[PDB]
């Protein structure tokens, strides 16, 4: 009938009320001051507030406030001021606590959705989620948490229904408690599954284009690949893409091969062309394959691993693209130590610098011819420096994904500490709604009910341990 | 995904015209938008292309005359041409490419219905 009455649940030795009270005061004030510190840091910094991906932290901090103040005020409303609690204020406090927990769960939900978008769909993260979509989503999350918190005040209490009534908390019924615990539990299960799937899929997909998956040296790999195609050892060139006119300049490559066919150095060259598309270009490539004995054309669909090996074996990769927005082929080539010879247009203009690879103008077979000749000239010397520089640059463009994975790991840590802190309490609520309700379980509930405040204590501690940008903003504040 | 065109029709030489192509997908819909044109007795060719922002590409015969833009409020692509030439009479299609990040060779191309655009020298 009274909120936060320790003597109701367990008999406490009268020698340590002062110690319990002062510990509760220190913990509550520490939580409140550190949460306001987190809000001040996250709001006074332009860099963090302009990033939607960190928004959840603020939301969590707000939730960390909502469960904290309602704690300490309820200590003031009972101990130092001996006023009793009516039905309305008790339901208000219970709604505040439940709103804090539901807001934490929903913030983790929006954070998981954002993590999936940012990690596994990187080409859409910039343009799907922005300021208005994220702020609207967080607003609806907070409002739905608020309304499920407020539902018992509208007439879903134990008094009005006159039904079977809960024992662990008065003035509420079993049906509302079951509904709230069910939606929270199914949400948390979905979060666990989603974060496990995100961390599993991104583990193999991100670290896939590394040279650690290839066995043997580059020279013997190239020799084995060329012997598989029935060709002699030489400087190898690779093209992989789409057989069409306008998107990828494969016709430019074929014209360049025809131009080099008139020279004496063509017999040293080896050419591999992989693609599928217009039958005219396919027939043209087949005619060049039948004419010269150092040109191989592959049309059937290739697996990912096979193409990984091909990048690992060839010496140069030709990308004569007319319009290449993202330059993914260059990134995959340089991740596996292949020098790219690409047209200076689109992303290929700024992925490849003048030192890493060779850049030509778009649509000129002559410039491509001179570039291939210069590549063969450079192949006389050692190309290990080019390989290492291309690998370094390609790994440099992948730095965003690793930070996204680190943020996902921080979110997983937040979720698991939430689960650890709210496990026994949720299980005790399950035991209350389903089955009997004895005094020992009441004492266990009273003991583990401090884990919510401990959870609110430890949530902003790990932000400093994980978020470097939050530390930078805090240092800039001082 | 579903692709719809609008804005097709005849126009006099030296005029102006707009086409809008709308896409309906599940996640971000298309990744790369483009316009292709096909003249009678002539294979289809890429008039213009866009991914996002100022990362555009125009065919060498229409550079400085055509322009392309993208809108995220309705996830559409807008093609503007000014000073029409009488060799621009063709059927126009909007092409949507969804390409996978993990392995660049895989891609999905979706073609719309297309609209007939005729350029007349005199009214
Ligand atoms: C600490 C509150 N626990 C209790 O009131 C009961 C269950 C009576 O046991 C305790 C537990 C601790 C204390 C003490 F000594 F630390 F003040 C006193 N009583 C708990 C009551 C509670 C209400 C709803 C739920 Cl779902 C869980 C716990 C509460 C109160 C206010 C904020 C938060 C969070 N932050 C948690």
């Amino acid at each position: 009938e009274n909120f936060m009455d320790i003597e109701c649940f367990m008999v406490l030795n009268p020698s340590q009320q002062l110690a319990i009270a002062v510990l509760s005061l220190t913990l509550g004030t520490f939580t409140v001051l550190e949460n306001l510190l987190v809000l001040c840091v996250i709001l006074h910094s332009r860099s963090l507030r302009c990033r939607p991906s960190y928004h959840f932290i603020g939301s969590l901090a707000v939730a960390d406030l909502l469960g904290s103040v309602i704690f300490v005020y309820s200590f003031i409303d009972f101990h130092v001021f001996h006023r009793k609690d009516s039905r309305n204020v008790f339901l208000f406090k219970l709604g505040g606590v439940t709103a804090s927990f539901t807001a934490k769960v929903g913030s983790l939900f929006l954070a998981a959705i954002d993590r999936y978008i940012s990690i596994h769909r990187p080409l859409a993260y910039k343009r799907i989620v922005t300021r208005p979509k994220a702020v609207v989503a967080f607003c609806l999350m907070w409002t739905i948490a608020i309304v499920i918190a407020v539902l018992p005040l509208l007439g879903w209490n134990c008094e009005k229904l006159q039904s079977v009534c809960s024992d662990i908390f008065p003035h509420i019924d079993k049906t509302y408690l079951m509904f709230w615990i069910g939606v929270v539990s199914v949400l948390l299960l979905f979060i666990v599954y989603a974060y496990m799937y995100i961390l599993w899929k991104a583990g193999i997909d991100c670290s896939f284009w590394n040279e650690s998956y290839l066995t043997g040296s580059r020279d013997e790999r190239k020799k084995s690949l060329l012997s598989k195609f029935g060709m002699d050892e030489g400087v190898t060139f690779m093209f992989i893409g789409r057989f069409d006119r306008g998107q990828k300049g494969v016709d430019v490559l074929l014209k360049a091969i025809e131009i080099l066919s008139s020279k004496k150095e063509f017999q040293e060259m080896r050419f591999i062309i992989i693609g599928k598309g217009d039958p005219e270009l396919e027939g043209w490539a087949r005619s060049l394959e039948e004419k010269h004995g150092n040109v191989k054309v592959i049309t059937e669909m290739l697996s990912r691993e096979f193409v990984r090996e091909l990048y690992g074996s060839v010496d140069f990769v030709i990308i004569p693209s007319y319009f290449e927005p993202f330059g993914l082929v260059a990134l995959e080539a340089m991740c596996l130590g292949a020098i790219p010879i690409a047209s200076a247009v689109g992303g290929l203009r700024d992925i490849i610098t003048n030192e890493t690879g060779i850049l030509v103008k778009a649509g000129d077979p002559g410039e491509l011819a001179n570039a291939i000749l210069k590549a063969l000239e450079l192949s006389r010397s050692d190309l290990s420096k080019f390989r290492e520089n291309c690998k370094k640059r390609a790994m440099s463009f992948s730095d965003q994904a690793r930070m996204d994975i680190e943020l996902a790991k921080t979110l997983v840590l937040i979720l698991v500490v939430l689960i650890i802190c709210w496990g026994p309490l949720l299980a005790i609520m399950v035991y209350d709604v389903f089955g009997k309700m004895n005094k020992l379980i009441k004492t266990v509930f009273a003991f583990c009910s401090m884990l919510c405040l401990l959870n609110s204590t430890v949530n902003p501690i790990i932000y400093a341990l994980r978020s470097k940008d939050l530390r930078h903003a805090f240092r800039s504040m001082f | 995904v579903q692709l719809q065109e609008s804005g097709g029709g005849l126009v006099q030489a030296g005029g102006s015209l707009r086409l809008s192509c709308a896409a309906s997908g599940t996640i971000f819909g298309p990744d790369v938008m483009g316009w292709y044109r096909q003249a009678p007795g002539k294979e289809r060719e890429l008039v213009a292309g866009i991914s996002n922002g100022a990362n555009t590409y125009y065919a060498d015969s229409v550079k400085g005359r055509f322009t392309i833009s993208r809108d995220n409020a309705k996830n559409t692509v807008y093609l503007q041409m000014n000073s029409l030439k009488p060799e621009d009479t063709a059927v126009y299609y909007c092409a949507a490419e969804v390409l996978d990040y993990t392995f660049a060779y895989l891609y999905h191309a979706y073609w719309g219905q297309g609209t007939q655009v005729t350029v007349s020298s005199h009214h």
